[PDB]
């Protein structure tokens, strides 16, 4: 009942009024204002493209908790990441800067269509109910586009999040973030840095961070706050002695005590910077965070030898390194740590900073990953971060398995009028629960069984098998060459050889009465 | 598993050695081929505990290895005798190459050649299994603890994984035969009949599978 | 810098918690002076004073010499 820009326009109206800015601090319609804007959800919601590499003519409607998309090569799968990547570029530079140039689009992504004059994007973010539009275009060499852009809109988020960061410290933003492949301030504190484009395969930075870091935490967990350490150890021996032991002026005694305690405490713990992001709770909740994801774990730490040092996992009862993990495992380890790098650095307020809201793009998650592990990583990515949205390109059909048939766009290629352009299809069955060839079959609609020569005998055999014909010659030498291939024990040839059995009883007992 | 009929005694070259020599290293290849022959004629071709295949129909052959009932270091007495010997695959998570690595009280085992094991388990379509019910204590013990000690009822993949494509390969056989015996019962004729005869062909039909004991079972429930 | 956290290594862990606990066993004999100085409740907290100090002096640093750490750095 309180939508967004009816706040907005009632802070900034009674803040164009008063010139004090204490209390405007405690005026209602910044809190009124707050209250709005966390409770609400962003997502992205349609998609529009026009002329662009491949594409010609397209509209896509997107999910709010996941969506994957299934192709061949050369079908755009990768175009539609980068028209997001576009997209969400000019509002985080906005976001940073008002009046900043974004990302613009190079000129060989034009389409080479003889009759093709401009490219242009659209795009629409919804926020609750708050609705935002943007579009961008270029034209090819002289032509007449579209005009210039329209930004107007993304203007006014922009201006929105900038007002609240600046009256109120400590606040929350969006997350955007997009692993893309090969190809080729907070962040600045301790080492991070502010880029949109993050590539995997780079355990060994990850690794010299989270060494960095541990070594910071243990120089600040020394010096001045041992202090107040042994002053709280103190307090809390008097007191017994006063109170707790004292019975097993010694009232006086004890509310002494406890008065020059509680007193001594609060004006030291008061006395200096807030908790906000200091190392020792960023590594903690990282190294949980970590752990939470992957529970078939008990501990991680890092072991300072007589002659060398090394991280050490134990499961089990076993103890591993680091460096005998596999490539997959590596690369899991990294992508989780990026992302919950971010998502602390980001929400340094909420007390579990897990549940934070933004977009997150993935180009071929199945990348070398062994089939095992396939099969559970979209569970554990949509348990551990449950307020995200993920767009997520795949390959494998083992990873299908597992993804609801609401979720799930297929991309093909049909010719109307003339002019080849892509489509988008949605399968007809229910692909959670179902075995690897079922969801290849339906998923993707390919075919399952190889087209081999050896199988062509199999096809023979079993079609001869159908129309009663096991009697002759050349069902004779076919039955030695499919033997011969396979053996007497295959299930297979079982299978085939048990059809004879059935019509040989099948006529027995039917003569029989 | 199964009940194991044993036969008369056989082991020829087992009767040469005695309790002085011990050192099971020393037996000789021509003893293990006897025995293996004799083995393999009361055993057919399938492993004693898993059931799976271990003999292909003779370049490379299927890992097979002669295992113990009661512990060597334990019971060192019948480290010789026959009744202690069988054959076991070779898979190295679970049968022999499982047994040995757990704790476990002897006297608490079940053992093919004594009992039959169809009075405790009762495997079911999907490949699991279940342990029938109002057996006593000890049994229920028994059943209960050969399973955790021969990890034959994992939570998934393993025995369970290859028991379930057998049985769903070999289902086709069991439908139309199912479906020649409602035929054959909505006419008329007498029940015993019947089912002697479709009982013997299944019978016949079924010697010398991978997992028999499960597709027999699964057979009956189904069968009117 | 690699011998400079080992010792920070050595210095945490246990060696904190017999830190603390003498500290505290100080403190209370320091109140003991203080209240015109008050067996019992005296006698228990001093026999586990002295137990814990025994027990501390009977570790001896665990390696003594050979555990270095601090001792190499300084
Ligand atoms: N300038 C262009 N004009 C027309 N078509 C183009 C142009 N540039 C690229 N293409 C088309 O783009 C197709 C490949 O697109 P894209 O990179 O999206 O494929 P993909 O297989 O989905 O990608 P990826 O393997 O990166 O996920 C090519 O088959 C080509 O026909
Ligand atoms: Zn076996």
């Amino acid at each position: 009942k309180m939508n967004l820009e009816t706040c907005y326009v009632d802070f900034l109206e009674l803040e164009s009024h008063v010139i004090n800015e204490d209390y405007l601090k405690e005026s209602v319609e910044l809190q009124k204002l707050i209250s709005t804007l966390n409770e609400s959800k962003f997502h992205l919601n349609k998609i529009g493209i026009h002329d662009f590499k491949r594409i010609r003519e397209l509209q896509i409607s997107l999910e709010d908790d996941l969506t994957v998309f299934v192709g061949d090569n050369g079908f755009g799968k990768s175009t539609i990441l980068d028209a997001i990547a576009i997209v969400l570029s000019w509002l985080r530079s906005n976001i940073e800067k008002e009046s900043k140039p974004g990302t613009y689009i190079k000129s060989h992504e034009v389409n080479n269509s003889v009759d093709v004059e401009y490219a242009s994007i659209d795009a629409n973010i919804k926020l609750k109910d708050f609705n935002t539009s943007i579009l961008i275009t270029k034209a090819k060499e002289g032509a007449y586009y579209s005009r210039n852009n329209e930004l107007l809109g993304v203007k006014k988020l922009a201006s929105i999040y900038r007002l609240v960061n600046k009256y109120v410290d400590n606040a929350s933003l969006p997350l955007m973030a997009y692993y893309s492949i090969a190809r080729s301030t907070v962040w600045s504190k301790f080492d991070v840095y502010d880029e949109i484009e993050f590539d995997r395969n780079d355990f060994t930075d990850f690794f010299q961070w989270l060494v960095f870091l541990h070594n910071r935490a243990s120089q600040e967990k020394l010096s001045e706050s041992q202090t107040t350490i042994n002053a709280l150890f103190s307090d809390i021996q008097s007191l017994k002695a006063t109170l707790t032991q004292l019975s097993a002026s010694t009232v006086i005694k004890g509310l002494e005590l406890s008065l020059k305690e509680k007193l001594n405490y609060m004006k030291s713990l008061q006395s200096g910077e807030h908790k906000f992001n200091n190392a020792v709770s960023l590594y903690d909740s990282v190294i949980n965070t970590i752990l939470k994801f992957l529970p078939e774990f008990q501990w991680i730490k890092l072991v300072y030898g007589d002659d060398d040092y090394k991280i050490i996992l134990k499961k089990g009862e076993v103890e591993l390194d680091i460096q005998q993990l596999s490539q997959g495992e590596k690369t899991i380890f990294t992508l989780v740590g990026d992302l919950a790098r971010r998502l602390i650095l980001l929400n340094p307020n909420l007390s579990n900073p897990l549940l934070g809201y933004g977009i997150v793009l993935i180009d071929e998650i199945d990348l070398h990953l062994h089939p095992q592990w396939q099969q559970t990583i979209i569970e554990r990515l949509t348990s551990t971060f449950p307020n995200v949205q993920f767009v997520i390109t795949t390959h494998s059909p083992q990873v299908l398995s597992t993804v609801s048939s609401r979720s799930v766009r297929i991309l093909q290629e049909v010719e109307v009028d003339g002019v080849n352009d892509l489509i988008v299809s949605h399968p007809d069955y229910q692909i959670k629960g179902v075995s690897n060839q079922d969801a290849l079959l339906y998923g993707m609609r390919t075919d399952p069984i190889p087209s081999t020569k050896e199988n062509g005998w199999l096809e023979e055999y079993k079609k001869l098998v159908e129309l009663n014909r096991y009697s002759s010659d050349e069902a004779l030498l076919l039955r030695e060459k499919v033997i011969k291939h396979f053996g007497l024990d295959h299930p297979l040839v079982q299978e085939c050889d048990d059809l004879i059995s059935v019509l040989e009883f099948k006529n027995k007992i039917n003569q029989h009465f | 598993m199964k009940y194991l009929s044993r036969q008369m005694p056989g082991p020829s070259v087992l009767n040469k050695f005695d309790y002085r020599r011990d050192d099971w290293n020393s037996l000789s290849s021509n003893d293990k081929k006897e025995i293996w022959e004799e083995i393999i004629k009361m055993q057919g071709k399938l492993c004693a505990y898993c059931e799976k295949k271990i003999e292909h129909h003779k370049k490379n052959k299927v890992e097979r290895h002669i295992e113990h009932f009661y512990r060597k270091s334990y019971y060192k007495n019948l480290t010789f005798e026959w009744s202690n010997l069988f054959g076991s695959c070779g898979e190295p998570q679970r049968c022999g190459f499982y047994k040995d690595k757990q704790k476990y009280n002897d006297d608490d085992l079940i053992k093919a050649d004594r009992q039959n094991p169809d009075v405790f388990f009762h495997f079911l379509e999907n490949g699991d299994v279940h342990i029938r019910e109002g057996l006593n204590e000890k049994e229920h013990k028994m059943a209960e603890v050969t399973l955790r000690v021969f990890n034959l009822n994992p939570s998934s993949g393993g025995v369970k994984a290859e028991r379930r494509r057998a049985i769903e390969l070999s289902m086709t056989l069991i439908k139309e035969l199912v479906g020649c015996a409602s035929q054959l019962i909505e006419s008329g004729c007498e029940i015993e009949d019947v089912r002697s005869m479709v009982f013997d062909e299944f019978k016949k039909n079924v010697k010398d599978r991978c997992f028999t004991t499960a597709i027999k079972h699964v057979f009956e429930n189904r069968m009117p």
